[PDB]
């Protein structure tokens, strides 16, 4: 009729593998123990220079670490003489991850001395109309509880509600904002997370600039935009996720400042005096997540990635991965008096400045499984519909070409040895491959094999079978 | 970096004539992945500073008169005015913004015949 | 503000004040026109202070912001005498609806002279 | 987390918090375990010495080391653990003294 | 080579070194790594310190400055695409492989 | 040894439950109960001293 | 810096251990019988500067 229908379907999409066969070969990887001390409200800084003295690091704020793996294809093996590299090529599928916090419990403890707070609300206990001049108070805040964790292999779409149409689009004032029109764009690492008033823009969304702590008086706000990775039909944004969150209202509040919204007044038959007058209606809730358990811990715990969750099995591509964490359950501050000098016959409040640290601690335990592409003319004229740039850059095939052509003379420096000469001075610029900032994690040295050693190993080994097990654990009895 | 490359380097037309004008880049400005082309172009007047027409290879912005088009893909853009104003005499820029550094081109300088 | 006159080899500082509108909520960027006419892109800054800069000045020109007093820098040293040039403060644009980036307002320049 | 002590490379006088270095040792009979400041001396973190109670102040305050345990794979360190823990956020407050910390005032 | 114990042990009254990069045995359970190590630093910018890392290392077959040939990164299969190789290939005689021909030139 | 040291392992390091055989001879212990009373702030020391009451 | 052809001009080869190095077809080490070690079989010494003293 119309008819349309679409006709009917004009192109489909295949799975990404299932022409991937894996292989008996693993590979294993661990980290040493990564370590930040951060500060979680804001970084400190050098007092005449604009370098930190110390970093704002904390598990608040999204820790996207770049991890980056061996290339499989030339990699150490035992016996390989199968292999043709115009008909197989080999990846990376990476069959475990943990990841252990080796801090102890202890939220990230934030809050600001100008926190915006006009007056009670959740009981409340008096009446004010409309703002004076000058109501914030000091008060601080834990936030609310998150933990989520997501591996993919390209950097993944968070939404946050950005800065939309103007004042002149619409007819809303200055005074009322801008709209808020959400804005979807890629977390990116020291990227802060949502706040429990959603996640959005701070800086310009603030005018005041200090309604809230110090973190997040500037900076975007992100949650991960699932709707988008998830409904993407190759699925490598991410693949895996699993996360736990709960919030809860300690204490709705109001804020300061006078309204600039339209409150129609004859919706209410009028009091006298006092409640003839219009209060403030600028609610906020304020979040907490209270209660920390040990049981309530996503992380610690094996999730063997033998398939993934995606479109994408996990079978990475271009060699990297990405994982986001969220902790906000071991982003832990610390306490302890320390004199300034030495001068008190008391206790003095003026020598003894207290300074708080965070320790933020992280370690990644790997276990990789070796697999197979099996590839002909046919199945690559697929491949390179897909993603033109996967066999580009294996280059085992194909061409680009291999170089050649030359590699002199002779850069760079030109000259070396002896020589300094002249130093040389730049000379710019080789050569980059980030935009986005990323906690590298380099894996090309810290490959072992082994299933028998490494904790994370014996778990993979024993839920499989012979050889070997027992090995433990296993029990771990009672 | 990314080179952008405009042709003609300059042209004279009369009031009413349709003018195209080419910017070429050395690399894709189409983003596979979600298909957006970084692209915009910008129009200098003589001792004034240059002003943005064309954002986004093909989005117009407010103020910036209908008679500008900006089109095209990949690495071929072109700037079409379908009937040249005399006011419009002006060195027009193309600026890619897919990568870093920023890159700019040529341009290609509209000057305005007459009796 | 703040080019002038200054000898090979030495530096200058330039500043940008903003005025009618939320510096805080826009990038900031340094563009510069050489006498042949063409824009070159000098440096950026994010709004989290990431610097961004092309080989022709990196490791010689600073870009910074003072966001309590809404005020953009562009620290120059070991200047050169290909250098010269009128230097523009510029804002950028994030247009969410099509993912894109322009430079929708810059100042009249500041005159850069190494000789 | 010990006392890593403060370094003259980054700035950190007396009055500020020293970078904290871990150092871990044998549990042993009379420890104190976590408090929830983080687990850490406080014999020399400690220059007060009366934030805290008179029995930790005196004590290192520990976390099991299962990490180091576990990699083991005889286990003769250790071939049994369990554990159950909880605590909850009576208030916020504010400590006694003055900042020591940098505040960027913008 | 072979790992035979003969020549194994004739090779330690050479020169152990070989060996022992090439490594055997416990490790009694296991020492060094793992055990699990290591802590934990992975530099930031405060950082943990104190540090001065530890020293400067000097190569066992280094007394003097030399100017140093990294090569480790550049190995092909292939020898057609090097002028060296080919006129390895050609003197080897496989497979069987010209060797010369004339001219040259004339 | 020769060889080597042993082997292998190092890598794969051999279970004590491939030739540590088990018997169902059983014995049993146990305490018989322990009590320790203290004071949990502070010990309580002779402060005219320097050995702890409690 | 202070070079001439009249001075000693000492080169210092690193080589990686081989079973060290990957190859994408390694049936012919196996570590549970074998090692490898690098045999050079021929130098060139390319030269290329004017004639001079």
């Amino acid at each position: 009729a119309t008819v349309y229908l679409p006709p009917v379907p004009v192109s489909k999409v295949v799975s990404t593998d299932e022409y991937v066969a894996r292989t008996n070969i693993y590979y294993h990887a661990g980290t040493s123990r990564l370590l930040a001390v951060g500060h979680p409200y804001f970084p400190i800084k050098k007092p005449n220079n604009n370098k930190i003295l110390v970093p704002k690091v904390s598990g608040l704020q999204y820790r996207v670490f770049r991890i980056h793996l061996p290339d499989p294809n030339k990699f150490g093996f035992p016996d390989t003489s199968f292999y043709n590299p115009d008909t197989q090529r080999l990846v990376w599928a990476c069959v475990g991850v943990e990841v252990g916090r080796g801090q102890p419990l202890g939220v990230g403890i934030s809050g600001h001395p100008l926190l915006n707070k006009l007056d009670d609300t959740e009981n409340a206990s008096a009446y004010a109309a409309n703002a004076g001049v000058d109501n914030r108070e000091c008060i601080s805040m834990d936030y609310k509880q998150t933990q989520l964790c997501l591996i993919g292999c390209k950097p993944p779409i968070g939404e946050h509600w950005g800065k939309g149409s103007p004042c002149t689009q619409v007819a809303v004032q200055p005074g009322d904002c801008p709209p808020l029109e959400l804005i979807n764009t890629v977390i990116q690492d020291g990227d802060m997370v949502d706040t429990g008033f959603g996640a959005m823009d701070f800086t310009t969304l603030q005018a005041n600039k200090s309604e809230v702590p110090l973190d997040i008086c500037t900076s975007i706000c992100k949650y991960p935009d699932y709707i988008k990775m998830v409904s993407e039909p190759y699925g490598d944004s991410l693949f895996f996720y699993l996360r736990r969150e709960q919030m809860f209202v300690r204490h709705l509040f109001n804020r300061a400042g006078t309204v600039g919204e339209n409150v129609p007044d004859d919706l209410y038959i009028k009091g006298s005096g006092s409640t003839a007058n219009l209060a403030s209606s600028n609610y906020f809730p304020t979040p907490s997540g209270s209660m920390v358990t040990s049981d309530a811990q996503i992380f610690n715990k094996p999730y063997w990635l033998q398939r993934a969750q995606g479109h994408n099995n996990g079978i990475c591509w271009g060699n990297q991965l990405f994982v986001t964490v969220v902790d906000t359950t071991r982003s832990t501050n610390m306490s302890l008096c320390a004199a300034i000098s030495t001068s008190e016959t008391t206790y003095k409040n003026t020598n003894f400045k207290e300074y708080l640290r965070h320790g933020e601690e992280y370690d990644l335990q790997f276990i990789f499984q070796l697999c197979k592409i099996t590839l002909t003319a046919d199945v690559m004229t697929y491949i390179h519909s897909m993603n033109s740039t996967i066999l580009e850059d294996w280059n085992f095939g194909l061409q680009p070409p291999p170089g050649g052509t030359l590699e002199d003379t002779y850069r760079f420096v030109t000259s070396q040895a002896i020589a300094c000469q002249k130093h040389t001075p730049p000379a710019p610029k080789e050569d980059p491959l980030k935009k986005y900032t990323f906690w590298e994690v380099n894996l090309k040295e810290k490959f072992s094999a082994d299933l028998d050693q490494f904790p994370l190993g014996r778990k993979f080994l024993l839920q499989l079978g012979l050889k070997a097990k027992p090995k433990f654990t296993l029990g771990k009895r009672k | 970096d990314i080179v952008m490359s405009q042709s003609p380097s300059s042209l004279a037309v009369s009031v009413g004539e349709k003018v195209t004008m080419s910017c070429k880049s050395s690399q894709s400005l189409l983003y596979s992945n979600t298909q957006k082309n970084y692209l915009a172009w910008y129009q200098q007047k003589p001792g004034q500073s240059p002003k943005l027409l064309i954002y986004w290879a093909s989005t117009r912005e407010s103020g910036v008169p209908d008679r500008f088009t900006g089109s095209g893909s990949g690495t071929d853009f072109t700037l079409t005015i379908s009937s040249v104003k005399a006011e419009d005499l002006a060195v027009y820029y193309c600026q890619q913004y897919y990568s870093y550094p920023l890159t700019f081109g040529a341009g290609t300088k509209l000057e305005l015949k007459r009796a | 503000s703040g080019g002038g006159l200054v000898k090979p080899g030495g530096s200058l500082k330039l500043s940008c004040e903003a005025s009618g509108f939320t510096f805080s909520s826009y990038a900031m960027s340094w563009v510069r026109q050489t006498p042949e006419k063409r824009l070159e892109w000098v440096a950026s800054i994010s709004s989290g202070g990431n610097t961004h800069y092309p080989d022709s000045v990196k490791g010689r020109f600073t870009i910074s912001r003072d966001n309590a007093r809404n005020i953009l820098y562009l620290q120059m040293s070991s200047l050169r005498s290909e250098d010269t040039a009128m230097y523009y403060c510029a804002r950028g644009l994030y247009y969410g609806y099509d993912e894109g980036s322009d430079f929708d307002y810059w100042g009249q320049g500041t005159t850069l002279t190494v000789s």
